[PDB]
């Protein structure tokens, strides 16, 4: 567990709609 | 429906900006929680957002048609640091 978070804390920008 | 795509680049290791992780509906409200959790910029363009969440899935590099719209994106949201 935990690879969602560590892979959105290291990320450069969120898109969405 | 919520999407939400998430874009890590890095200078030196991706070639290429990356999409590290998509969701959509459930997963996509959890996405902007840890977003705003991380202080990560998270920017709406629905046409993007759309676009992106069809063509480019987790683990694959952006392709040609995003290099632009996703480098005016890395513009404004890199952390210069300072």
């Amino acid at each position: 567990s935990g690879s969602l978070a560590n892979n959105i804390k290291k990320s450069t920008v969120i898109v969405k709609n | 429906t919520h999407i939400a795509i998430c874009l890590y680049y890095k200078l030196g290791e991706t070639p290429l900006p990356l999409v590290i992780e998509t969701g959509k509906d459930a997963k996509a409200l959890q996405i902007i929680k840890l977003a705003e959790l991380y202080d990560i910029p998270v920017i709406e363009d629905i046409p993007l957002a759309r676009s992106l969440y069809k063509n480019i899935h987790k683990g694959q590099y952006i392709t040609e048609d995003f290099f632009e719209p996703v480098a005016q994106l890395i513009r404004i949201a890199i952390d210069l640091d300072y």
